[PDB]
């Protein structure tokens, strides 16, 4: 269950707990767009933000 | 005389520089090095670490071990024992079992290798090591199948958790094989090196500095004669009303109140008065309040009344101080007061009696200063003030150590004396100086000390003694004879009676309090109505010269308000009764539908906590039938070959059993108990199953979805007994277990589980549990232990939990059946074992280690 | 503003060098959230339970 009312089945998880074993766990994902160029959308869009865990 | 001296100098000196200097050379501080010898063979060493976590764990296997391993099977070393009890998670274990040798450490799997590589040709040598730089392997005569086959990691807390170096392969004696740590933390010592003998050296100088004060003090010399002196012996003044109230309040600290009571009572009490402090009223005031005082501290254990009785302690030397010349008893006290400054900081006390006794004693030692100076005089003092330096930096290092009775009633006379005494300047009754003394202590240890600072608040009643002899100058000083007779004594008669009132919830026989108050207020007019009119016609009775009645009732408001006693079951599978199956035949019961997820105490979590018992995760079903066909698992005493026993928790289960035997044989047998689970209706503090009765009500010891065994008690009986079973629910989970009881036969408590083998104590119940060698911890290496007499309702444990066996057999609790013993765990080992063959070591010293 | 104005593309990038049980992480995609004040949102209309400290 994701929080905040992120509904889960348009918004995808990745984690690495694990009780198998702990295996050093890295990724970088892919590229994501920054929404645009405009100076108005600069401002009143001041962070970018991923939820987060752990 | 000045010829022996100088030896005052000598030993004062060389006592302070060295108890100022006792934290120095840091103590021993062993460690352990386990270092594996024993001979050479399978010896599974058993040796639990109680921090869970040694550092420096090399282990040098040599592989010649691979050349004879036999598959299906293996485990060269192991840190914790095989399958004990996700023992894989948390320690280091190495085995293949195939073509797979791998060394796990803590699920964090090291340099898998086949079995094809390290096994013969080139490479017979594997050391790993995990050590504070990560936990690497050794591989080194294979190239990878950094070109170096080493790979293991550097994140530093991969150290395992040694419980005992676990078991090995068949051999007579391998090679190298060596595999430990150093089995240590270090957080302890010993004792100092060479510091015992500085520590006994700077006390004796104390004890000869201290004899060479009393053989200074010479010149008043007057050599005292006689013990129990002349203002003592007096026991007309009565000693029975504090020992009375001290029984009454007990029906080790009763030694300490009655050297409180006999100091205070024998030496203050005279000194504030010639003969008006040692008359009945303020005698009489102080016991009484002492005893008063003594309501809620003497019943909750605490360290409160020993910081009292030594502040009492340093308030009468300094007064016998200032009252001879000796200055032998300025240093006693001294060395008191950092006695009870030993103690923790909330004892300001005594250290604010040194500060009141501050003008005396410097006017004393400025009086002896025309004979003898500063190092003679001024040195043994400080000597015997940093004694308690010694005592308390001794086992430690400076490295590791860097309310409304109580107070108000001592408020409510502490305001009247002060008051008199600044208005009237001098009295007639009381001696001058020690009453300002006394006041001095009692207005300093009230607040910048206690209340300004603010060192650890509410240690309520800490005026057993000082608040005493302040109540016993109230009834002195507020005494007719001394005062104005006029409107004050009213005034304060109506304070007394206001502060009575206004203390005075949970009690209650008459209506509820303030009814004093409504005497306060008017005795509050009756005073102003004095104050006007001036109007002894009542002196007698309406000022009340005694001020210790109202403490009376408050004294008598506040007056007058098993690890040996338990069965066991100890051969826990014998005893059986016999009917003579089924009964005449089961109709509703069933040989399965047993413990699946009621297992044992019904913890189907899918992720339990470290607390566990073997049957927690024991399999679902042993195989074998029993003597009904039973292939489940069984209760704490199962014996699945002869154990005939029934269930239905898989319609309207009804069948019963044939009629069994009933047992000076019920002598010694107190209850009988059938081994059921499940839901049933019980007598508690469900379904039908009951012992019927031919020639019953179930006391309900414990949950009835675990496996409560029911003590359906055998003095029912007289000098033919069969559950009748009725379980209709037709629910497919609600039903019960039952099982024909076998003989209820039982040891004593503390007889079969003795005091000299190891027990483990609970997390606080540990009250009657001194019948028992405790879990004690010899510098690292823990032993283990064979009891686990635990709490009833809701990381030692951990470590029990890596290398043991679990269960817990049947208790009880000494013919009060209905109230839940607890438990006790016999706790099993997992595999052969052998205790820890610890090799000691020393040498770890340093000057600033932690 | 950590990032320039001509950065267009973002990829989260995780690690878990910590081989213990405690520690893990879990990420989500990045979003540049519709941020609207408190006083916009709420208003004075809708009646909040206010802790006292705050």
């Amino acid at each position: 269950p994701l929080p905040y009312g992120l509904d889960p089945k348009r918004v995808p998880v990745a984690g690495t707990y694990s009780t198998e074993a702990q295996q050093e766990s890295r990724l970088s994902s892919a590229w994501y767009e920054l929404p645009a160029r405009d100076e108005t959308e600069r401002a009143a869009h001041p962070l970018v933000v991923i939820t987060a865990a752990g | 005389v000045r010829i022996a001296r100088w030896v005052a100098t000598i030993a004062g000196l060389l006592g302070f520089v060295l108890s100022v200097s006792i934290p120095l050379l840091p103590v021993t501080q062993t460690t352990a090095t386990l270092n594996w010898p024993q001979q050479g063979r399978l010896d599974n060493v058993t040796a639990p670490l109680i921090s869970q976590a040694p550092l420096e764990l090399t282990a040098t296997v040599p592989c010649s071990v691979v050349r004879d391993l036999p598959p299906e099977g293996g485990l060269v070393f192991g840190t914790a024992p095989a399958e004990g009890r996700d023992a894989a998670l948390n320690a280091m274990l190495v085995n293949v079992t195939e073509t797979r040798v791998d060394v796990i450490v803590r699920n964090v799997v090291v340099a898998s290798v086949n079995r094809d590589r390290v096994a013969g040709p080139d490479c017979q040598r594997i050391e790993i090591t995990s050590n504070l730089d990560g936990t690497y392997a050794d591989f080194v005569g294979l190239t990878q199948i950094g070109k170096l086959q080493r790979t293991g990691y550097p994140d530093p807390n991969l150290r395992p958790a040694i419980v005992g170096v676990f078991t090995d392969l068949t051999g007579p004696a391998p090679q190298g094989l060596s595999v430990s740590a150093e089995i240590d933390t270090r957080f302890t010592t010993h004792p100092t090196a060479l510091k015992l003998a500085a520590m006994l050296l700077a006390i004796v100088s104390t004890v000869i500095a201290l004899l060479a004060l009393w053989r200074l003090d010479r010149l008043d010399g007057r050599r005292m004669h006689r013990l129990i002196p002349t203002r003592w012996r007096t026991v007309t003044a009565v000693d029975g009303v504090v020992v009375g109230g001290m029984a009454i309040w007990y029906v080790p600290d009763l030694i300490c109140a009655l050297i409180c009571w006999l100091l205070l009572s024998r030496e203050v009490l005279p000194r504030l008065g010639p003969a008006v402090a040692g008359s009945r009223a303020a005698m009489w005031a102080a016991g009484l309040v002492l005893l008063g005082a003594w309501m809620p501290f003497n019943n909750g254990l605490r360290p409160e009344g020993q910081i009292a009785t030594g502040a009492l302690i340093t308030y009468v030397l300094i007064e016998r101080a200032v009252t001879s010349g000796r200055l032998t008893p300025a240093a006693l006290a001294i060395t008191t007061a950092a006695f009870t400054l030993g103690i923790q900081p909330t004892g300001l006390i005594a250290v604010a009696a040194l500060l009141a006794g501050g003008r005396p004693i410097l006017r004393i030692v400025m009086r002896r200063r025309r004979l003898v100076g500063t190092w003679p005089l001024i040195a043994p003092l400080l000597a015997a003030g940093t004694v308690i330096l010694a005592v308390v930096f001794a086992d430690q290092t400076i490295a590791t150590v860097l309310r409304r009775v109580a107070f108000v009633f001592t408020a409510m006379c502490l305001f009247p004396s002060l008051f008199m005494m600044l208005r009237r300047k001098h009295i007639a009754g009381v001696a001058r100086g020690p009453a300002w003394r006394l006041m001095g202590i009692i207005f300093a240890t009230m607040f910048f000390l206690m209340f300004t600072p603010t060192k650890w608040i509410h240690h309520f009643g800490l005026f057993a003694a000082v608040g005493g002899a302040m109540a016993a100058l109230a009834t002195v000083l507020v005494s007719p004879t001394v005062l104005r007779s006029a409107r004050n004594r009213m005034a304060f008669l109506s304070l007394v009676l206001f502060v009575l009132a206004f203390c005075f919830p949970k009690v209650g026989g008459v209506q509820i309090s303030a009814i004093f108050f409504a005497l306060s207020a008017i005795a509050a007019l009756w005073a102003f109505w004095l104050h006007l009119t001036r109007r002894s016609r009542v002196v007698d009775r309406l000022t009340a010269a005694p001020i210790p009645v109202a403490a009376g009732f408050m004294v008598v408001v506040m007056m007058a308000s098993l690890a040996d006693d338990v069965l066991v079951e100890p051969d826990s599978n014998a005893g059986f009764l016999t009917p003579l199956l089924g009964g005449e035949d089961p109709q509703g019961f069933s040989p399965d539908g047993v413990p699946d997820r009621i297992i044992a105490e019904a913890i189907r979590l899918n992720n339990p906590q470290p607390g566990t018992d073997y049957d927690w995760n024991r399999p679902i079903k042993l195989d074998e039938p029993g003597i009904n066909g039973s292939t489940v698992p069984l209760p704490y005493g199962l014996d699945p070959k002869r154990v005939p026993v029934a269930g239905t928790y898989s319609q309207e289960s009804r069948l019963s059993s044939a009629w069994y035997e009933l047992p000076t044989e019920r002598a010694a047998h107190p209850l009988v108990v059938i081994t059921a689970a499940g839901t049933i209706t019980g007598e508690s503090v469900g379904q039908t199953v009951d012992l019927e009765y031919a020639t019953v009500t179930p006391y309900d010891v414990g949950p009835t979805p675990s496996w409560r065994n029911l003590r359906y008690p055998r003095s029912e009986i007289p000098d033919a007994v069969r559950v009748v079973a009725e379980d209709l629910s037709l629910s497919q989970g609600d039903w019960i277990a039952v099982t024909p009881p076998r003989v209820p036969e039982l040891q004593s408590v503390q007889e079969y589980v003795g005091s000299d083998q190891p027990v483990l104590m609970d997390w606080a119940v540990g009250l009657a549990f001194p019948c028992q060698q405790p879990m004690l911890h010899a510098n690292g290496v823990t032993e283990v232990p064979k009891f686990r007499i635990s709490p009833d309702y809701y990381g030692l444990l951990g470590i029990t939990d890596l290398l043991l066996r679990a269960s817990v057999m049947s208790t009880y609790l000494s013919q009060d059946w209905g109230q839940d013993w607890g438990s006790l765990r016999k706790f099993d080992t997992v595999v052969e074992a052998t205790p820890a063959e610890l090799d000691f070591g020393s040498q770890t010293h340093s000057g600033l280690y932690s | 503003s950590e990032i320039p104005d001509d950065a267009v593309a973002v990829r989260v990038v995780a690690e878990d060098l910590s081989l213990s049980q405690g520690d893990w992480i879990a990420v989500t995609p990045p979003r540049v959230p519709e941020l609207q004040s408190v006083q916009e949102y709420v208003g004075s209309d809708q009646p909040v339970l206010m802790d006292w400290a705050v």
